[PDB]
């Protein structure tokens, strides 16, 4: 009955991916 | 007697204690899955003329289903009379229930 | 002719009680056995022996007996285990390639 | 280069790295056992097969525990007596009360060893019941009575690493682990009848053999 | 040969030859005055060369007392009637031999 | 409360709808991957999973499926993971996940971790287990959160709300509410009633002092 | 009086099933403790060879020789395959008469007796017939009552 | 003749605790931490365990194993002969109640433990080390990899860390909510992409671990003071607390008290002397204290007449029978109800068993159903010598030790506050008419035609 939080769309991110997972792409283990 | 519980459904789950206990080796049982899936028997006879009346499947039954009534005037002209099958037993259990009720319950407590 | 053989361990049960005798036992022949009776359908036999095994402590016990009441034999030897030693820490080796089998515990 | 132990004080020789339920095999001492299987993957979850080791505070699980130059093992030491007992007590606590229409009945290491290494009587009388479990349909040959279940892995193990049929398994957690197809199908091999064996409890039995 | 205590029960164990003289023994000895037969009987080991085992229970009324004797036999290997040292003995061997 | 271990096929949640991860999501994964040994990539089941479920909005069977095909797993396998862990919603929540922590120390800390669920109770009209109609708030007791000094607390996101009063939580979930049209709005993570994170909110009795550095050291190196 | 009420009219509700405690016990009573079927006693088997080492050099209760470690437990073996090569008639006959009178001084000098099968003195023993104080039958028949 | 407690700021360990800086590494080199990373890689790998072993380090995720030997299994005879990799895990799984210490350092200052597992991993000569980090602890997990980035953007950790010639990688890995993956073996087969059942050891981490290779699993706290150890030394650490029991210790106070707070004290400190100088005091006074439990949910609760003299350490909480855990200290006033609150604590257990072995997966529920009887007085007296003994066959008999984490609790209750079961057990049989039968049932049962049996 009730509406739920999935994604309409193919393309659509339902919850935001969080700060911890921006460091990942921030990730670099070479010195700069 | 062959019993019911208070819906009609049988007793007997074939769990074959009654056949296996049996001193005299009087019981035969055959089984399989019911129409709806229930364990129940397909064959359950006894042999009257091997039966030593000893109780030991009364006893042996886990859901009161083999009971001994108190009957004892079933003199036959026949010994082919006394081949019960499934069908001359669960009659037996329909007509004598209220004593096995009555039986079961003064004695469960002592059993 | 009877049948000396050390009974297998069944492959239900981890138990190995009945294992541990030889059981000697007669074959069933192809007519008389059993058969259907007409009236109740019970299970008639012809066969005084069906119900009837003898167990020994070795087989040449068993042989004995049987060559001094004059039984046919056929002795079957019993399949033993080929062993193998089993180590819990073998579920977790280190793989350097390709995992060809995921575990589950 | 088989090492040399005593179990029950008599003494054994087995390859090193042998697990020590092997040994008391060897030594013809009877250890209970529900996970382990000789041609399965080793587990230790069951707990049936504790035993005093020398050195050792806590019993041991018999069959993980390897073998050494000089361990002296007690198989029937009031402890080894007393973690049965215990084991048992737990595995029937939730065990459903099924063996008149359990086809296992009379060919059950549930009911043997219950009658071997445990008590005579029970002592879970919880007004809160038993756990009771969905069943689950995993084909046409294996009838489920998941209540039974134990929870000894045989069937996923023999599944997986032996059939090589990696659909069994095992969702959940806690008292309410479940085995089986997450999603209900049928499973694919022709050696998948070897389960209904494999199961110490009727928890997978054979349809086509049901109640016969 | 030898004898065996189980828990009040002490058994004999003996060579068939020395049937006569064992039981003559334990009739008439001072200290072992066994004077009834309680039972013979048999058992069979097939297993056993001898297989038939053949067994001899005796009270002693003075002493208050039972002991137990074991022989063996074989389909061909007689075993000495003890009926002239024990009348109740003769009905229980023609048992065993039946 | 009610959760199933095994799969329910609706029409919401069978292999039949495909879930592709987004050419976004897929940066992360790669990096991801990059941090186990690669014959291991297994290992990366919960990473993925957590992926499928903020992309997705629960841990549908299709994610578990798509997960199972990149790493190559058998989809039992992750089917096993899924339902072993308890922060993988296998069924849909509601946008947002109130989550209030009842074990021990917050029953016994500050106020009632009874009330808490009392005011909450009250502000949504449902019990634990279930969602609010609008689909805004499904509410479930969790298992410590970690987080007992500060107790009572509740997460509902990524969020740990404490120090919490009946009436404090009530405006958070309002603030929450709020949020779905003005992100301004949204209310400010931790602890409320004015601790900052776990000292003691009457004065510090540690940590005074200016800190000490590197000017004190073993001669030796 | 008799029969009444008749057994079927017992109510059930009355009689309880008894427990004994240590048995019946929910808390300390572990079942390896009372498995007295388990604890059944193996029988005690003597033969020839053992009975002539029992008497070269005596019992765990009561030895013959010192028997002290080393060149004991050799002395020990000894007394064990003598007793299988020779039984214990060949034993008897090497040693003389003093054996023969030793196997009497186990039993005191005297030849034993067989034990009695009632226990009620206290210890193993005939029971005492003895005419009771009170005959039934008086003397005016033939027949006496025992006690 | 001495009392141990009330160590001064100087000699603290964690200056971030309160959070009065950003957690950057701006902030993190003015504290020590980072200063002479290199030279300590150069020393010898004996030095460093030298050093946690001089210490008297234990470990500090509940088990409190001295930390220098652990940390030399891993360097067994022939360790440089094999081309296996070699892990650190730090176990940041925190789900024991009570404790929230390792929140605080992996929020309040990452880069202590980022340069202990640097530090941690050349005692052991690890090639990478794994952070497993609770799933929860979402926002902890950013704050961590961002210093993570920030030491592998200045060569501090990488290729060449410090410059000291050593390769080494540090991870992050989220868990997703099980309290079990905290156990050693349960982390590292969570590690591996399976569910969190712990393995049995005979195989013993250090030779077969994390994807089959040697490992060693290290609580947050024990891994983040290392390199502070070294850089002041192991004579400076094994200096505050008892013979056996040395250095600080982070205490989370919670439960009825004034001001429950997270605070660095030392080891052997007294108990009350801890609660009242650094949490206010008990709510209502010391006088108003009915019990705590000293180290987190899996240590026995302790009553006031022995919480008057308590010191906090390892030994001395044994000594009464507890035992000091992750030092998580939850206190009752005289209002609560102590056997609801042990309860609650068994239905916690009953919901994170991995479900793997007999006496835990079974045994988990059944005590917790008698405990929730329990709350109610519905039973017998004798049911609660049967409970008792049901948790020592629990104990010692299962494959990890979440058995005694649910055993210990119900025994400490058993032991010092059976007269409030049996209290409440008289009053269930004052209203319902007589004493309960065995597992709930009222005394009338087989009158209403219940099934009962014979015993019961
Ligand atoms: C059920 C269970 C949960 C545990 N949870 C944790 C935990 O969350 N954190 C932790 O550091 N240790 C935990 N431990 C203890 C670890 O197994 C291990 O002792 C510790 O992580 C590392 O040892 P150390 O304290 O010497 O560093 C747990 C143990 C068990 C049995
Ligand atoms: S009568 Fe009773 S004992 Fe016999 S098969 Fe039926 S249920 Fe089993
Ligand atoms: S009463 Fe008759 S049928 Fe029943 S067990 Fe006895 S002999 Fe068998
Ligand atoms: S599995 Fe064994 S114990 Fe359980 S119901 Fe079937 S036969 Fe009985
Ligand atoms: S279903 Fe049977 S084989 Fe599979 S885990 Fe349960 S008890 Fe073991
Ligand atoms: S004790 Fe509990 S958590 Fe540990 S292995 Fe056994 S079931 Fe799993
Ligand atoms: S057989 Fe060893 S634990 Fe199951
Ligand atoms: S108990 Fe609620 S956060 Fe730890």
């Amino acid at each position: 009955r009730p509406s739920f939080a999935i994604a309409r769309s193919p393309n659509e991110q339902v919850f935001p991916a969080g700060a911890f997972y921006e460091s990942i792409l921030r990730w670099n283990p070479n010195p700069v | 007697a062959l019993r019911r519980y208070p819906s009609g459904e049988e007793r007997c789950i074939a769990c074959k204690l009654c056949e296996a206990v049996c001193p005299a080796q009087a019981i035969t049982i055959e089984a399989e899955e019911r129409a709806d899936g229930s364990r129940r028997t397909t064959r359950y006879d006894i042999d009257m003329t091997k039966c030593i009346y000893c109780g030991f499947c009364q006893e042996s039954c886990p859901v009161d289903a083999i009971v001994e009534s108190p009957n004892a005037e079933y003199a036959t002209e026949t010994r082919e009379e006394l081949l019960y099958n499934k069908e001359k037993l669960l009659a037996n259990g329909d007509k004598w229930e209220p004593e096995l009720a009555a039986a079961i319950r003064a004695d469960a407590p002592y059993r | 002719t009877v049948r000396i053989y050390k009974p297998a361990k069944p492959a239900t049960q981890s138990g190995e009680k009945n294992t541990q005798l030889w059981r000697m036992d007669w074959d069933v022949l192809g007519k008389g056995h059993r058969w259907e009776n007409p009236l109740m359908g019970w299970q008639s036999s012809a066969d005084f022996m069906q119900g009837t095994h003898l167990t020994f402590k070795t087989k040449e016990d068993a042989i004995a007996f049987a060559e001094k009441q004059g039984y046919e034999y056929f002795v079957q030897e019993p399949n033993e285990r080929h062993f193998r030693p089993k180590a819990y820490a073998n579920n977790f080796l280190y793989s350097p390639g390709k995992l060809k089998h995921i575990r589950t515990k | 280069a088989e090492v040399e132990l005593t179990i029950d004080g008599k003494k054994v020789s087995i390859e090193a790295g042998s697990a020590l339920i092997q040994a008391c095999e060897k030594a013809g001492v009877v250890v209970p056992r529900y996970c382990y299987h000789e041609k399965l993957a080793i587990a230790g979850n069951c707990r049936m097969c504790l035993v005093e080791v020398e050195r050792s505070p806590k019993p041991v699980a018999s069959c993980a525990w390897p073998v050494q130059a000089g361990m002296v093992v007690k198989t029937n030491s009031p402890l080894t007596h007393k973690a049965r007992e215990g084991v048992m007590e737990f595995l029937l606590a939730n065990h459903p009360l099924d063996c008149p229409i359990c086809d296992q009945g009379g060919e059950c290491d549930l009911q043997d060893q219950s009658m071997r290494y445990g008590a005579d009587r029970g002592r879970f009388h919880e007004i809160g019941g038993k756990r009771a479990v969905e069943d689950k349909n995993i084909g046409p040959l294996i009838k489920t009575s998941m209540n039974r279940c134990i929870h000894c892995t045989r069937c996923v193990r023999f599944m997986n690493d032996i059939a090589g049929a990696p659909e069994l398994g095992s969702t959940g957690r806690g008292n309410d682990l479940q085995i089986g197809t997450y999603l209900e199908k049928n499973l694919d091999s022709e050696l998948s009848g070897n389960v209904i064996d494999l199961c110490p409890v009727g928890a997978l039995t054979s349809k086509p053999y049901a109640f016969r | 040969q030898q004898f065996s205590v189980w828990k009040d029960e002490l058994t004999i164990y003996i060579c068939p030859t020395g049937v006569i003289p064992v039981f003559s023994f334990l009739k008439y000895n001072t200290n072992a005055e066994f004077t009834q037969v309680s039972d013979i009987t048999a058992v069979d080991f097939p297993t056993r060369e001898m297989r038939f085992e053949i067994v001899y229970n005796l009270l002693s009324v003075r002493h208050n007392a039972r002991i137990r004797v074991k022989t063996y036999a074989d389909e061909v290997t007689p075993v000495p009637s003890i009926t002239s040292l024990y009348m109740g003995a003769n009905w229980y061997e023609r048992e065993v031999y039946d | 409360s009610d959760t199933l271990m095994v799969h329910r096929n609706t029409p919401e949640n069978n292999p039949d709808i495909p879930f592709k991860f987004t050419p976004e999501n897929e940066k992360i994964i790669e990096q991801i991957l990059k941090r186990y040994p690669p014959q291991y990539k297994k290992a990366a089941v919960m990473p993925l999973l957590d992926l499928g479920q903020r992309q997705h909005g629960f841990c549908s069977i299709s994610v578990m499926n798509e997960v199972a095909r990149i790493l190559e797993m058998p989809p039992m396998r992750v089917y096993e993971v899924a339902s072993f862990y308890t922060m993988y919603n296998r069924t849909p929540v509601g946008k947002f996940h109130v989550q209030a922590c009842t074990t021990t120390p917050c029953q016994l800390g500050g106020c009632g971790s009874d009330a808490i669920v009392k005011a909450i109770k009250e502000h949504l009209g449902i019990n634990q287990g279930e969602t609010t109609p609008d689909g805004l708030f499904t509410f479930i007791e969790v298992e410590c959160l970690g987080a007992c000094v500060n107790a009572p607390m509740v997460q509902i996101n990524d969020d740990y709300y404490e120090d919490l009063t009946p009436e404090t939580i009530k405006q958070v979930l309002t603030a929450l509410k709020e949020s779905v049209n003005d992100v301004s709005k949204a209310p400010k993570p931790g602890p409320q009633s004015g601790r900052q994170s776990c000292e003691n909110s009457a004065g510090l009795t540690s940590l005074t002092s200016e800190p000490w550095g590197p000017e004190k050291t073993r001669p030796d190196l | 009086y008799n029969r009444n009420p008749s057994p079927g009219d017992n109510p059930p509700l009355e009689y309880t099933d008894p427990v004994t405690i240590p048995a019946g016990d929910i808390a300390d009573n572990p079942y390896w403790k009372r498995d007295f079927r388990r604890n059944y006693p193996r029988p005690s088997v003597i033969a020839q060879a053992q009975q002539v080492a029992l008497l070269s050099v005596g019992s765990a209760a009561q030895p013959r020789v010192e028997l002290i470690g080393e060149e004991g437990t050799k002395a020990l073996v000894a007394a064990e395959e003598e007793g299988k090569e020779k039984g214990v008639a060949k034993y008897l006959e090497e040693k003389g008469a003093e054996e023969a009178k030793r196997v009497l001084a186990l039993t005191g000098g005297l030849p034993p007796t067989p034990s009695g099968q009632t226990m009620v003195t206290g210890q193993w023993d005939v029971h005492k017939y003895g005419l009771a104080e009170e005959q039934s039958y008086g003397g005016s028949y033939p027949c006496r009552s025992f006690v | 003749v001495r009392t141990y407690g009330g160590l001064k700021d100087q000699d603290r360990i964690f200056q971030n605790l309160y959070g009065r800086y950003p957690p950057d590494l701006k902030h993190a080199k003015k504290m020590g931490d980072w200063y002479k990373t290199k030279e300590i890689l150069l020393k010898g790998h004996d030095w460093i365990i030298g050093e946690i072993k001089a210490s008297g380090l234990r470990g500090r995720g509940g088990a409190g194993f001295p930390s220098g030997l652990k940390w030399s299994f891993m360097n067994f005879k022939d360790w440089d002969k094999d081309n296996k990799p070699r892990y650190l895990v730090v176990n940041a799984d925190e789900g024991e109640p009570g404790t929230c210490k390792d929140r605080e350092i992996m929020r309040k200052d990452p880069h202590k433990l980022v340069e202990g597992c640097l530090v941690a991993g050349r005692a052991m000569n690890a090639t990478a080390a794994y952070i497993y980090i609770r799933g929860e602890f979402y926002q902890e997990a950013a704050i961590l990899q961002n210093a993570i980035n920030e030491a592998y953007a200045e060569g501090l950790i990488g290729k060449n860390a410090c410059g000291s010639g050593y390769d080494f990688d540090v991870y992050i890995h989220r868990g997703a909510g099980a309290y079990v993956c905290g156990e050693e073996t349960s982390l590292i087969e969570s590690l591996e992409g399976k569910p969190g059942k712990p393995r049995l050891k005979p195989p013993f981490p250090a030779a077969v671990g994390l994807f089959g290779c040697p490992s060693t699993v290290a609580n947050v706290e024990t891994v983040s003071v290392a390199p502070t150890i070294c850089r002041r030394g192991g004579a400076w650490f094994a200096s505050f607390g008892r013979e056996r029991n040395h250095g600080t210790k982070l205490f989370c106070i919670s439960g009825h008290v004034n001001n429950p707070c997270t605070v660095e004290e030392e080891m052997s400190i007294p108990m009350r002397e801890l609660i009242e100088k650094h949490c206010g005091g008990v709510r209502g006074g010391w006088d108003n204290l009915l019990a705590v439990i000293p180290g987190g949910s899996s240590t026995p609760i302790l009553p006031k007449h022995i919480c008057d003299d308590q010191l906090m350490d390892f030994d001395a909480l044994k000594d009464s029978q507890s035992g000091l855990g992750t030092a998580a200290v939850i206190v009752m006033d005289k209002s609560t109800d102590v056997v609801r609150a042990i309860s609650r604590l068994s239905h916690f257990y009953r919901h994170e068993s991995c479900g793997q072995c007999t006496p835990c997966r079974e045994g988990s529920k059944w005590t917790d159903q008698i405990m929730k009887r329990f709350e109610k007085g519905m039973g017998r007296p004798r049911e609660i010598d049967m409970l008792q003994e049901l948790t020592k066959q629990v104990e010692g008999h299962t494959i990890c030790a979440l058995g005694e984490a649910f055993a210990w609790p119900i025994q400490g209750l058993i032991r010092h506050f059976r007269p409030e079961l049996e209290a409440r057990m008289k009053k269930f049989a004052e209203e319902t008419g007589g004493q309960a039968l065995a597992g709930g049932w009222t005394h009338d049962s087989r009158q209403k035609g219940r099934l009962v049996s014979p015993g019961m």
